[PDB]
């Protein structure tokens, strides 16, 4: 389970993500397009080249639910119950996508971070991710 | 296959690589995130805890020889295959080692490298690299 | 490779399997069990429910063409990458289905042979089809 | 999430399980081991042969806890909480291989049921069995 130190890690690494929400989605997307150029066939409606405004739109949301997540994570399930609907029964997102998208923010973070991101920051963060992957795909189990 | 491409965002960013620092980083971290890769290092002495694990010697050494060994994949990009094939019987046939743990392995140096080369690995480079721990995890998984 | 006997395992019991049946059920299973599978099959018409699945006429003759497919390993254990390289184009540059997906399958044909030929289906027997379905999923993920 | 009619499609199969504790564990043992060989090395102390004692008694401790998984299914991580250190702590089981007797688990009720292990009755033994392997794994994170 996330323990407080786990949480406060989080939290040190997360309110530097908050300066730059548009910059790190859009990354950690990006990455995940050009490493995993398959999830990419669930954004059709997106103009995906570098720097998009639909791309820097997108990762920022993705951040702010993130956000939102970090906040409320002792109650994540009906914190996230709109975007798991959403990710199940609208957009069937593979399960093995989140999993993907989870680790290209792992690597926007290391690279950002440097030294920072040391194993305790990443074993946080995986913990962190996972749960909240965990939920988003709930409505298939 | 290869793109010169990507053999250049290999190679470039390998010859700038501390093996013994990236490669006990590398080990620690797999031991450290999913700790029940714990059960195949017995013999290592003291991980019960990141810092144990993180200060033991005989874990370093190891993620130096596996990152010493992820360079021979570096060093002879078209022979992967070839190249890794008596590791992939020894982790099989004697280890046991799950496949499944060998794609983590290879997302945690992706990570590694990140915090390292934090302007050298670009996405462009993250794509190369991580084409390149997936045809060694494939190797092994043989 | 394969040995005589698995061989024997294989080739005697799909002599017996009714491939429209088991094609349609494996594919049912997959879209009830897995539905975000089911996005990949948008055209198919009406797949709201497991009833709804279970009755689709497209999903039923699907799975007949998809069992149809696994025959053509059946028939040539030998060659499965050979025999299935065109299907993997398909399957990865055209739908981009995650290679999860093909064990997932595979994993659900397993367990309908169980339920069809409970005499037969020993464990010995498991372990041939294991290794088939596993050929099947590899030579399509390449 | 486990629905009612879940619970109840898994009762029905469950108490058929029950009066043969024993052979249905040891088959479920038994085909992990041959089909999945790697799963063996857990059982370096056990007499591998086919109906070794070890394995049938294994085998209904396995079925055993399933059955107080069935009875406590709203309540499966302190009902299992014993099981859940044990085999993170003590046996260091990679997660993989929970998925590995799961489905091993679905090939014997399978074989056993035949037609009556329909898609709604996979589903929720899908469902049952992945919850019970989370739990059994959740001490990693
Ligand atoms: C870290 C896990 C993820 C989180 C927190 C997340 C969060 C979100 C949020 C908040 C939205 C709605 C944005 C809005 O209201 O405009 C969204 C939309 C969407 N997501 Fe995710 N997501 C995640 C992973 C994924 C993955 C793995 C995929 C598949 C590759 C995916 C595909 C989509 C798509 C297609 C949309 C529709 C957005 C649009 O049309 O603008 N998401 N996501
Ligand atoms: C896929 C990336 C991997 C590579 C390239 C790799 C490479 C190697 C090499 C070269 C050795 C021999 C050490 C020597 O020089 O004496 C070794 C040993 C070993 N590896 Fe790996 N390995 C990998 C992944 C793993 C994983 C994922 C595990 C399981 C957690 C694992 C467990 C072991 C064990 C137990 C040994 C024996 C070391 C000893 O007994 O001291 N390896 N590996
Ligand atoms: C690994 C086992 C699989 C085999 C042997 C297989 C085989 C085939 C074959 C032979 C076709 C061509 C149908 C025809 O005869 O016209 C096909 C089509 C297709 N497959 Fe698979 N397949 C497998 C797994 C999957 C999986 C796991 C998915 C994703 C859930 C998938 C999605 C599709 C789709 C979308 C089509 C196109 C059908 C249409 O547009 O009507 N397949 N497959
Ligand atoms: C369906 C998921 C599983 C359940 C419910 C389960 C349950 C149990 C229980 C109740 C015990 C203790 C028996 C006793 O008190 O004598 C046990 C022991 C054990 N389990 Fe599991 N288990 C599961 C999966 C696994 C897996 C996947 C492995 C690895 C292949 C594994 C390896 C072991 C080992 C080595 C023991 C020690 C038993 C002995 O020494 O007799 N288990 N399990």
């Amino acid at each position: 389970m996330l323990t407080e130190d786990d949480k406060q890690l989080i939290q040190h690494v997360w309110e530097k993500v908050l300066e730059h929400q548009e910059d790190f989605g859009a990354e950690a997307l990006e990455r995940m397009f050009i490493v995993y150029p398959s999830t990419k066939t669930y954004f059709p409606h997106f103009d995906l080249h570098h720097d998009s405004e639909q791309i820097r739109h997108h990762g920022k949301k993705v951040v702010g639910a993130l956000g939102d997540a970090v906040k409320h994570i002792d109650n994540l399930s009906a914190t996230l119950s709109e975007l798991s609907n959403l990710h199940a029964y609208n957009l069937r997102v593979d399960p093995v996508n989140f999993k993907l998208l989870s680790h290209c923010f792992q690597v926007v973070l290391g690279a950002h971070l440097g030294r920072e991101y040391t194993p305790q920051v990443q074993v946080a963060y995986d913990k962190f991710l996972a749960a909240v992957s965990a939920v988003l795909a709930e409505k298939y189990r | 296959h290869w793109t010169s491409e990507e053999k250049q965002y290999i190679t470039s960013l390998w010859a700038k690589v501390n093996v013994g620092e990236v490669g006990g980083e590398a080990l620690a971290r797999l031991l450290i995130v999913y700790p029940w890769t714990q059960r195949f290092f017995a013999s290592f002495g003291n991980l019960s805890s990141a810092n144990a694990i993180l200060h033991n010697a005989k874990v370093l050494a190891h993620g130096q020889k596996v990152l010493t060994s992820f360079g021979e994949a570096v060093k002879n990009l078209d022979n992967i295959k070839k190249t890794f094939a008596q590791l992939s019987e020894l982790h099989c046939e004697k280890l046991h080692v799950d496949p499944e743990n060998f794609k983590l392995l290879g997302n945690i140096l992706i990570i590694v490298l990140a915090t390292h080369f934090p302007k050298e690995f670009t996405p462009a480079s993250q794509a190369a690299w991580t084409k390149l721990v997936n045809a060694v995890a494939h190797a092994l998984a043989l």
